[PDB]
């Protein structure tokens, strides 16, 4: 229940 | 240590200024935007638990050459954000660990476009029972550490 992606 | 022994403490460096400090007393200390985490950072960034620090009973087989503590405990740090944090020099991936050696900097969110940087500094105040309190033991140069469901179910209990 995450959609995280730092790039 | 009458209740406080880790202090980490979201330097000025970090996009934010506070202090939170590991009470020797709660293990795991959890981290992150939630209230439940022991620790209160909300970071829209970073998961309602982006990462929890879980302090260890340190030991080895013997002590040929090398000199350990006999048997003390040590801080580990476990990161379970989707958004990796970064340990001093070393990638903190969602489920890996490390150790945490007194004056120990990590980051929870960098974001090079969005200029979101955090950052806590770990200092231990107080030692209970510490092989060091936290100098980083030889052995082992600073690598991270993976976690097992043992791990993942510390958080579970969260």
């Amino acid at each position: 229940e995450d959609i995280y992606y730092l790039d | 240590g009458n209740g406080r022994f880790l202090t980490l403490k979201p330097l000025p460096d970090s996009i934010i200024q506070e202090s939170l400090e590991i009470q020797q007393g709660v293990n795991p200390f959890f981290i992150g935007r939630s209230e439940d985490c022991n620790c209160k950072i909300e970071d829209n960034r970073l998961s309602r638990v982006h990462c929890f620090i879980f302090k260890k009973r340190h030991a080895v087989g013997k002590s040929m050459y090398e000199s350990p503590a006999q048997g003390l405990d040590d801080i580990w740090y476990c990161h379970t954000g989707t958004n990796v944090s970064y340990l001093n020099n070393n990638r903190m991936i969602q489920g890996t660990k490390f150790l945490l050696q007194d004056g120990d900097e990590i980051k929870i969110i960098w974001d090079k476009n969005n200029k979101f940087v955090i950052g806590f500094k770990v200092e231990i105040n107080d030692t209970t029972g510490l092989f060091n309190e936290g100098l980083g033991m030889l052995q082992e140069q600073r690598v991270v550490l993976k976690q097992t469901a043992e791990e993942k179910d510390l958080v579970k209990k969260l």
